[PDB]
């Protein structure tokens, strides 16, 4: 029993933009469908919701008048108009396949993975990578710790490695977090003292959506 | 539209006669629903059960006015039985106050109307069929032979006609019992009393006349259609608009029924009234 | 429109306990005898997973470790015995009354023993200097439990301005948690002071831990 969500991508305010859901394994025309949304770090939000044949159809107000959402039974597609959108409608898009108990009532039993709409007026830019070594006069430990900053991309994602990806163990790259409208990311590695600046460590990045590639050597102050 | 209902003595009962044929439509529409597939006819269990909730819900709203239609009971009490000016004018605004109070209740009574709906199109939207062209009618069949048969055989082995006939003989022997009576002083309370309770069974006359020309109109028009949708199939569609026709058909019918039988039962409570009065005025004041 | 309220926010237990997670309704989600109450499971980068319909309701597949329970405005979500793959957020849902809402959720993590943070302090990047910026980055890495606080001071006093703090999940091999603080000044700016330094409050310790650096030294 599958959904999949597709025609998500970044769309810039006002903006509109259709999502379709294709079903499988299940007879389409024998449920009702529903999409629920999840903003970055938020929990899910009901937004729209239509019968096995369209008798019902129910809206969240604050999406009333800017979605439309509309089924093709025969085609096992669930579709989605966007509208008036706004930076608040960024969310991961979810389909959902909708079960009407006896008792009276509906619940979501199937979802699909999902697809994301990103609606910001940022260009697509290529992140500033910057290598970040230890302090000066450091006291000796067992370990040393190296940096890297990630900053002003858009849009999500970026691909950080260390040394190419040959040291994952002691890494931990932190989730991007947005900066007026650009995206920021850090990530570490800890590897025994000894070992560095001996056997050298370097940070690349690769930013898809801009093509690029960078490499960023960390180098003692 | 609403008719007040006195069935036996001391009992007082009202109906929303739109209600009442809503309820029924969507409670057919749920039962033609999970009849048309084997796989779904174990569903009759949860059905009955909504129905019931539903049913018991409504009759919970009817039943937080049961103290205004108790204070109704005691004038109507005063007016059967009085062995008629402030009376006759005690009684009209008692039943204004009851129907005001129907009236106020109305948000509640409506939205348990729209549940009804609600779950009723819901089984309905969900009515499947192996082949769309080709859409069995069992479900019909079985709906029909189940819910609705016993009842036109119920109205065929009954007699509507002759129950008008007689009921009309009793209004016209009260009219001539009255007239051919000789006048009396003190009588006075009793003739308008039986004045009154005449004009209420003429009424009460004319609803079940009403009814019983929908229950006679409906049960050739159920009998007729049924055999064009019985044992063949139908694309989809026309299967829909099919069972939607049926199920106006039968709430009507229901509807109707309901009321010619409750109707019936009140003309003859009303009856007893008149009986009681008149055997006051030959035997306790002997007005030959 | 009604309001689901959660709680606890998170809950932390052990392998083989009980875990129970509670909703409070604004207004009653009961529907004819019927307690409209779903609760979801979901996973990181993972849509929710129906686990509860009928306040009651365990749905085919669901093990049955898990269970619902309450009516009217109070409900329950009950998992027992708490077992690996359990660790996740927990919504639940009402269907009684459109717009059809979820609470905000409850994180159930995992117990693991009080980790110190491992403090690191970074100066900006040579490279970044030259293009006009200095963002000092401090790294708070390997803590448990998830509760922090972070200070930068700058030549001892507190700066809350330009600062982006990013925080990991539960670790999936470790569980501990860790923590990225970016302090972002103008070159300018950053010429003008001497002393920077990061604050770190977390349980383990009442003193914080403090890493510092002076410019130029």
């Amino acid at each position: 029993v599958k959904l999949v969500e597709s025609g998500g991508g970044v769309v810039q305010p006002g903006g509109s933009r259709k999502l379709s859901c294709a079903a499988s394994g299940f007879t389409f025309s024998d449920y009702g469908m529903a999409w629920v949304r999840q903003a970055p770090g938020k929990g899910p939000e009901w937004v729209t919701f239509i019968s096995n044949m369209a008798y019902s159809i129910y809206y969240a107000d604050t999406v009333t008048g800017r979605f439309t959402i509309s089924r093709e039974n025969a085609k096992n597609t669930l579709h989605l108009e966007m509208s008036s959108l706004r930076s608040e409608d960024t969310a991961m898009y979810y389909c959902t396949r909708a079960i009407f108990d006896y008792a009276g009532y509906w619940y979501f039993d199937v979802w699909g993975a999902g697809t994301t709409v990103t609606v910001s007026s940022a260009k697509t830019t290529a992140p500033s990578v910057y290598p970040l070594a230890p302090v000066c006069g450091d006291t000796t430990g067992s370990s040393v710790t190296l940096g890297c900053l990630v900053k002003g991309y858009f849009p999500e994602p970026v691909t950080l490695t260390w040394n190419s990806g040959s040291l994952s163990s002691g890494v931990h790259t932190f989730p991007a977090v947005l900066q007026s409208d650009l995206y920021t990311l850090s990530s570490s590695v800890t590897v025994t003292s000894s070992t560095w600046p001996s056997q050298s460590i370097t940070c690349n990045v690769a930013h898809p959506a801009s093509s690029t590639k960078v490499d960023k050597k960390i180098e003692p102050r | 539209s609403i008719d007040i209902l006195q069935e036996k003595e001391g009992h007082l009962d009202f109906v929303i006669i739109p209600h009442y044929t809503f309820l029924d439509y969507y409670k057919h529409l749920s039962y033609n629903s999970i009849y048309h597939k084997s796989s779904t006819y174990g569903k009759y269990i949860a059905v009955d059960a909504f129905i019931k909730k539903i049913n018991e819900a409504y009759d919970k709203v009817k039943s937080k006015c049961n103290d205004i239609k108790n204070d109704l009971i005691a004038t109507i009490k005063k007016l059967e039985h009085p062995y008629f000016k402030k009376m006759m004018d005690e009684y009209n605004t008692k039943k204004k106050k009851l129907i005001k109070c129907i009236k106020n209740h109305e948000n509640d009574f409506n939205k348990i109307c729209m549940d009804m709906k609600n779950y009723g199109t819901n089984l309905f939207e969900q009515l499947s069929c192996y082949n769309n062209n080709f859409c069995n009618t069992n479900g019909i069949r079985y709906h029909y032979d189940e819910y609705i048969h016993k009842l036109i055989l119920s109205v065929k082995s009954k007699n509507l006609n002759k129950d008008l006939s007689d009921m009309t003989n009793i209004l016209q022997q009260s009219e001539l019992l009255l007239t051919n009576l000789n006048k009396k002083m003190g009588s006075y309370i009793y003739i308008d009393t039986i004045k009154f309770i005449h004009k209420e069974m003429k009424h009460i006359f004319n609803r079940i006349e009403y009814h019983t020309k929908i229950i006679n109109d409906k049960t050739k028009i159920i009998q007729d259609k049924i055999k064009l949708n019985i044992w063949r199939t139908f694309q989809k569609d026309e299967l829909l608009k099919r069972i939607l026709d049926m199920s106006n058909e039968y709430s009507l019918f229901i509807t109707s029924d309901h009321l010619r039988q409750m109707l019936y039962n009140t003309f003859y409570s009303k009856e007893k009234h008149l009986n009681n009065i008149f055997h006051h005025l030959i035997y306790v004041l002997q007005m030959k | 429109d009604i309001v689901l309220t959660q709680s606890p926010a998170s809950l932390a237990v052990s392998l083989g306990q009980r875990a129970t997670i509670s909703c409070r309704a604004s207004e009653s989600v009961e529907y004819y005898g019927t307690s409209l109450m779903q609760w979801f499971q979901q996973k990181p980068g993972q849509p929710p997973r129906l686990l509860i319909h009928g306040a009651s309701n365990v749905q085919s597949g669901v093990p049955a470790r898990f269970s619902g329970s309450g009516s009217g405005t109070d409900f329950s979500l009950n998992i027992h015995p708490v077992e690996e793959d359990d660790f996740a957020m927990y919504f639940c849902q009402q269907s009684t009354k459109v717009p059809w809402t979820f609470g905000g959720g409850t994180k159930l993590e995992i117990k693991r023993a009080d980790a110190a943070p491992t403090v690191s302090i970074f100066p900006p990047s040579s490279e970044q200097l030259t293009s006009g910026g200095a963002s000092v980055v401090c790294f708070l890495n390997n803590f448990y439990p998830k509760d922090i606080n972070v200070k930068w001071k700058i030549d001892g006093s507190e700066r809350q301005n330009g600062v982006l703090n990013s925080w990991t999940d539960q670790d999936s091999k470790d569980s501990t948690y860790s923590m990225s603080s970016t302090l972002t000044l103008t070159k300018d700016e950053y010429e003008r002071h001497n002393s920077y330094t990061c604050e770190a409050t977390h349980k383990t310790s009442t003193s914080p831990i403090v890493k510092s650096f002076n410019r130029n030294e």
